[PDB]
């Protein structure tokens, strides 16, 4: 019955003891097999999305840094500035759940600066009580009714809880979520639950890969990026249809005048084309006419949307090459034996790693295929 | 898919199939052509049904010989699983072949599972509506009926509508599950329990429970029906043997020798009764008596002997009646005494074992009762009840347990062995004296069923050891293996906990059940675990004491306080509909996201055939190996004779009847390869168990869980919860746990 002790001894110092450049290049070959799969999948681009947040006991759990609320909230104020930039012509809402209760934080609005503020001042509340996802789904179903057909009403849910305490039977509301189109977004924190992989699932046409776990913040925060672009839509749904919105006209006038959306004078502001009235900022609703103002730069913000840009295939080192340089950047290829060069087939002209990252990331059109006549 | 054995082809329902289920049916057909018997062990986690009725359906419907197929469970809820599964085969195969091929499947169970009749359905015990049924279908009430019309007694409609038609017309072509047969049933109005029994003979697959195949009280006329050339399967078999001993066991209490008394009394009055009026039905049946005929000759196919064989057919005599219980008084007096004697025999102040012959010698001391008149007693019981036009058998019933213990302890003396005790509970204020007739060789009741039939398959998910069984049941198997799951990523956690996060040895052992370190040390592993557990966590404890006991006290020291918040609490209790009910409301919990926590006994109700897939069950707590009651006479006598018939070490039978039931709780909780869960065994006396596990189980636990402690294991349950709920990344499992039907194909060429 010897103990440990008397074995030996551990002898750190014995366990440490004293074609890389293809490893490189064959990771990047792997990971631009995943996303050489890119079609033009239809997208709903007007968007209204309810974004809901856990803010319960279970979320001052110390998993993440600080605590699981101050993340969330501070991701969330992320979320907002990255979603209204890709999706100008979008509305949001926000809602909290506390004490087994549905709050309501901010309206179905398209102004980003009110819903940062709303999240601002969540930020400071302790969170609180039990989650309740009926009474979520029930308020976010509410916020929805008045919303076009053309538009796709999405909820995306932050859930950190693994139980659920709700008044009346869940399933019901999943029912009635089907029956209205709306569709529903996870993001769990600690394990999956049954009830929200039936709510991803049978509210996304069967689909299971809407209902994502994290395993680590770094990953969290892809989660919240990839909720940004649209969600391509189903074929059987269609909704299809013409929508009424004009183009304002940016004025510049000595005197402040009174704004018809917040009666509060401002010096400058777009006159909508159909009653006249000047709205401060856009793109809004106008208050007069409930007619949709948008600028030209905010539909040209989802052209990439609709026309993705093919992927780039690698060049094996077999074949000869064109030019020692990027066509783009002109930054000279490293000779390295593996070749770096990336083609596009459309064009068939050499772009670095570096430009292939930038086109399809950045920018949306590839310099050579432009600059080619036909 | 459609894909093809060295000669068999087979239709599996499904489109992709798991590599353990093509070498499951690959080694089930060597069994059948080689003929003999066969242990087989798959992993609970891959479909086993589906596969075992594939290949056998196949088997028959293309072989010439059309053997038939013979599937029994330990239970009646697995006979209806089966036989959806068998519903789901025979719809792929009809689409499939563009026909529906003649096939006819059909369980089997009792009355109160299948009685239509209003009146007669509305009973708390399967007895009482046996005799109500038989009023109603015996014949006596017919035949009064046609005599005389105005007679009161009444009859069952749906029994009597099945005389217009023909046997053959009685049910459609096809399978029909108890949900399916009862809606049929009713919307015509039949019985589906005579349904069923008069067309076992034309069905290729019946399906019923182990006691209909070894009791030898209802199998004798269940067992005449089936074929002899039929394929037999044993379904989840891992604890047969229980089964088989209580086929010949019986119990007597003082108030059964009291009723017993009133009964007879009863009977003598009853016969004096008939004899001053009808005294022609008494010589009829005498004189049928001598000429040597039996129950078998005199009772018509419609009615049943009043008191059910208790002996194996074979251990029957068939000779005449000895002469001295020939007439109705002679016996009674010879029924009276028996009684006695049983009666002072209770008045033991000790313990005392003694054998059947010894029991035999002291009777025909005391009294003289011969060992020949015991045997017939049952049989000769029979037929006086059914000539003394007993409508109402309220006060005979008594002595049927009598006539039973007549015939059993005069027709076996190996094997079997009587224990009087004059303190049934130990813990009571006046002694209360109970006499046990036991079986120990669990080989008698299923020697009839391993020489009757050729081929036997016996199957499980967590039976192992493989060679126990053939040495505890007298038979030899062709081949036995298990086999272990080639599952791409692991998806069952099993740990064993030794001690809690203080570091304090935990365990169940029922000598410290109320200690305040132990108690504390499960109460808080429970509560720890619910933290974590998303949907459902399943709690089995060794013993309904044992859980009642610690459960009182962690209410006390408010344990369930903090358990309440998390999950809701259900308890499975002695009443079986009330049992059903918390199931019903476990599950209804798991399904809409409140979640639940099942607390129940590993050798309870639910262990025996209830199933925690997917979100029903996530978490298994087992606290304590499930040993039995040690200081128990029957398990004592039952341990001596199988160290000295079968040489199996007393503390080696006990780790293994402990472990196999903990095994058991554990592989009810995987469905399928993409089910996952967390399985904890939480006693410092599981660390050296490994190796008694399934190899299955056994495989997937490894060396640094084999001694965990409650911190150490919530650590790994978070880490393994959240790494199970990743997506799957398709190409780590394409060809190497899911084949498609290309995949099998290069399978058969490679090994060919
Ligand atoms: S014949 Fe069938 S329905 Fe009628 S009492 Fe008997 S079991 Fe019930
Ligand atoms: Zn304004
Ligand atoms: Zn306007
Ligand atoms: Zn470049
Ligand atoms: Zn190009």
């Amino acid at each position: 019955g010897g103990y440990a002790w008397e074995d030996e001894i551990k002898r750190s110092w014995d366990l440490v003891k004293v074609a890389s450049l293809v490893a490189s290049i064959v990771e990047a070959r792997k990971k631009r097999t995943a996303k050489k799969n890119i079609t033009p999948y239809q997208r709903g681009i007007i968007r209204s999305l309810i974004l809901t947040l856990d803010c319960s006991e279970a979320m001052l759990e110390k998993d993440l840094r600080p605590n699981r609320h101050a993340m969330i909230i501070q991701y969330a104020i992320d979320f907002v500035h990255e979603f209204f930039d890709q999706n100008p012509i979008s509305q949001m809402g926000i809602i909290i759940m506390r004490n087994g209760l549905a709050q309501l934080v901010s309206q179905v609005s398209g102004n980003p600066q009110d819903h940062i503020d709303a999240l601002k001042s969540i930020r400071k509340q302790e969170p609180k009580g039990n989650p309740s996802l009926q009474n979520a789904l029930e308020m976010a179903r509410g916020l929805l009714l008045p919303v076009p057909a053309h538009c796709t009403r999405e909820v995306l849910i932050v859930f950190g809880s693994l139980s659920t305490t709700d008044p009346g039977d869940i399933h019901q509301t999943i029912d009635s979520l089907v029956s209205e189109k709306i569709r529903v977004k996870v993001l769990g924190l600690s394990a999956q639950v049954a009830i929200c992989k039936e709510l991803c699932k049978a509210t996304n046409y069967g689909d299971e890969s809407f209902y994502k776990i994290l395993l680590d913040e770094t990953h969290l925060k892809e989660l919240f990026n990839e909720a940004v672009t649209p969600l391509p839509v189903n074929k059987i749904n269609k909704g299809f249809t013409l929508v009424k919105m004009g183009f304002p006209t940016r004025i510049f006038e000595d005197t402040p005048t009174f704004c018809s959306c917040h009666s509060k004078l401002v010096y400058g502001g777009y006159f909508c084309p159909n009653c006249h009235s000047k709205v401060c900022s856009l793109p809004t609703v106008c208050p007069c006419c409930d007619l949709m103002l948008i600028l030209s730069t905010h539909l040209a913000r989802s052209y990439h949307h609709l026309m993705p840009l093919k992927t780039f295939a690698e060049v094996p080192t077999t074949e000869k090459f064109r030019s020692e340089d990027c066509f783009s950047c002109q930054s000279r290829f490293p000779i390295l034996l593996t070749s770096s060069r990336y083609r596009c087939e459309d064009c068939k002209q050499e772009f670095c790693v570096d430009c292939d990252v930038f086109i399809h990331e950045i920018l949306h059109n590839c310099p050579g295929c432009e600059s080619k006549p036909v | 898919m459609k894909f093809y054995i060295d000669d068999l082809p087979v239709l599996f329902p499904y489109p992709k199939i798991y590599p353990e289920q093509y070498n499951y049916m690959c080694d089930i057909k060597k069994t059948l052509d080689v003929g003999g018997n066969s242990i087989l062990e798959m992993p609970s986690g891959t479909g086993k049904t589906v596969s075992l009725l594939s290949l056998t359906i196949a088997y028959q419907m293309h072989y010439p010989e059309h053997r038939k197929i013979i599937y029994c469970s330990r239970t009646m809820s697995e006979i209806e699983k089966a036989l959806v599964e068998l519903e789901n085969l025979m719809d792929y195969r009809t689409k499939e072949l563009g026909y529906q091929e003649d096939f006819r499947g059909l369980g089997l169970t009792s009355r109160k599972n299948l009685c239509l009749h209003p009146e007669v359905s509305k009973e708390r015990k399967g007895t009482v509506v046996d005799e109500k049924c038989r009023r109603m279908t015996n014949g006596q009430a017919k035949r009064k009926l046609e005599e005389d019309p105005e007679a009161n007694v009444e009859l069952c409609e749906y029994h009597e509508n099945l005389y217009n038609i023909e046997v053959e017309d009685y049910l459609p072509k096809g399978v029909f599950s108890f949900e399916k047969l009862l809606k049929y049933c009713e919307e015509k109005t039949l019985c589906p329990y005579f349904i069923v029994r008069r067309m076992i003979s034309l069905c290729n697959i019946i399906i019923y429970s182990y006691h209909y195949l070894l009791d030898p009280k209802i199998a004798e006329r269940v067992s005449n029906e089936v074929s002899k050339d039929s394929i037999v399967i044993f379904d989840e078999a891992h604890n047969i043997d229980n089964v088989c001993i209580e086929s010949l066991s019986l119990d007597l209490t003082t108030d059964a020798l009291r009723r017993a008394t009133r009964g007879a009394n009863a009977l003598d009055e009853r016969i004096s009764e008939v004899r001053k009026v009808d005294s022609q039905k008494l010589q009829d049946e005498y004189e049928k008596l001598v000429q040597g005929l039996h129950s078998a000759d005199i009772l018509t196919d419609q009615e049943e002997p009043f008191v059910e064989t208790p002996v194996l057919p074979q251990d029957l005599l068939t000779e005449a009646i000895p002469g001295n219980i020939r007439r109705a008084e002679h016996f009674v007096s010879f029924l009276k005494r028996l009684i006695e004697y049983l009666k002072t025999r209770m008045k033991v102040l000790h313990v005392i074992s003694e054998t059947p012959k010894s029991f035999l010698q002291h009777l025909k001391q005391l009294t003289f009762i011969e060992r020949k008149p015991l045997r017939f007693c049952s049989e000769r019981l029979s037929l006086l009840v059914r000539t003394l036009e007993v409508t109402e058998v309220e006060d005979f019933t008594a002595l049927k347990d009598i006539a039973t213990f007549a015939t059993l302890i005069s027709t076996y003396e190996e094997g079997f062995l009587l224990i009087i005790e004059p303190y049934e509970i130990e813990n009571a204020a006046v002694p209360n004296p109970i006499m046990r007739f036991t079986c120990l060789d669990a080989s008698i009741a299923i020697k009839p069923v391993f020489e009757r039939f050729s081929s036997v398959i016996i199957t499980s998910g967590t039976i192992s050891p493989l060679d126990m069984y053939p040495r505890m049941l007298n038979f030899k198997t062709v081949l036995q293996k298990s086999y272990a799951m080639t599952l791409a990523k692991k998806s069952f956690l099993p740990m064993i906990i030794t001690k809690g996060s203080d570091q304090v040895a935990i365990s169940s052992r029922f000598e410290i059940r109320n200690d305040p370190s132990i108690v504390r040390n499960y109460g808080s592993m429970l509560v720890e675990f619910a933290k974590i557990t998303p949907d459902g966590m399943v709690v089995f404890f060794p013993s309904y004491l044992y859980m009642e006991s610690i459960v009182s006290m962690w209410q006390t020291m408010g344990i369930l306080d903090e358990v309440w918040k998390h999950k809701l609490i259900l308890v499975e209790t002695p009443d079986a509909q009330e049992t059903s009910l918390a199931l019903e409301t476990y599950r209804k919990a798991c399904s809409n996201g409140r979640g639940a926590i099942l607390l129940s006994v590993a050798r309870g109700k639910v262990s025996e055939g209830i199933d925690f897939d997917h979100q029903y069950g996530r978490t298994v707590l087992m606290i304590g190996i499930p040993f039995q009651y040690t200081e128990s006479r029957i398990l004592k006598a039952r341990l001596e004779f199988m160290r000295e018939n079968y040489r199996i070490r007393e503390n080696d039978f006990l780790s293994f009847d402990a472990m196999r039931h903990a095994a058991q709780c554990l592989g009810r909780v995987l469905r399928g390869k993409d089910d996952y869960g967390v399985m904890v065994l939480a006693d410092r006396r599981f660390s050296r168990k490994r190796s008694q596990l399934p190899k299955w189980i056994a495989q997937g636990l490894s060396d640094a869980d084999l001694n965990l402690s409650t911190d150490m294991a919530i650590s790994n349950t978070k880490q393994f919860l959240r790494t199970m709920a990743q997506p799957t990344d398709p190409k780590d499992q394409e060809g190497v746990s899911v084949w498609s039907y290309e995949d099998l194909i290069k399978h058969q060429n490679s090994r060919k």
